[PDB]
């Protein structure tokens, strides 16, 4: 899954 | 602009005519904003933080102003500390990481 | 160097004695690595983002070469998906956002 950090 | 890192990278953005402040983020894959009203449908999408997993509304095709720049992509919306301006976005205004 | 953001803007860096690969991150006030052993005093620390938060430990005066420069800051240490450099050592090295 895409990441958002 | 050049923007050091001193502070949070926050700028001004535009989304449905209201203006709202958000990080810029390249450690974000996607630009995800606070519950609002979006046009459209929406698609589910599955993303990944510091402290887990969520799900999340994906709009395409969305026009936004980033900085006074403007964009038309993809915005998710859920639940976020803050706005985040994403890489799908950050290469649209023509942004650099620079050392 | 100039990076552009059409994928993740991976580094490596040396902590620690050890090459790691690291993701450069404007939205993160903190730097954070997966778990490994550090010098010195601790304390621990909650961080928080998408998902929730993690719990880590924190390293104070910890020196951390990244992509060839190096610096000294804090470094938290925990189970965090991706090692982060954030915002309190890309200043130290100079990095800038540029649009
Ligand atoms: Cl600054
Ligand atoms: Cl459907
Ligand atoms: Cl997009
Ligand atoms: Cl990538
Ligand atoms: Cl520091
Ligand atoms: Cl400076
Ligand atoms: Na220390």
């Amino acid at each position: 899954y895409d990441q958002i950090i | 602009p050049q923007i050091t890192l001193w502070k949070r990278p926050l700028v001004t953005i535009k989304i449905g005519g209201q203006l709202k402040e958000a990080l810029l983020d390249t450690g974000a894959d996607d630009t995800i904003i606070e519950e609002m009203s979006l046009p459209g449908r929406w698609k589910p999408k599955m993303i990944g933080g510091i402290g887990g997993f969520i799900k999340v509304r994906q709009y395409d095709q969305i026009i936004i102003e980033i900085a006074g720049h403007k964009a038309i992509g993809t915005v998710l919306v859920g639940p976020t500390p803050v706005n985040i301006i994403g890489r799908n976005l950050l290469t649209q205004i023509g942004a650099t990481l620079n050392f």
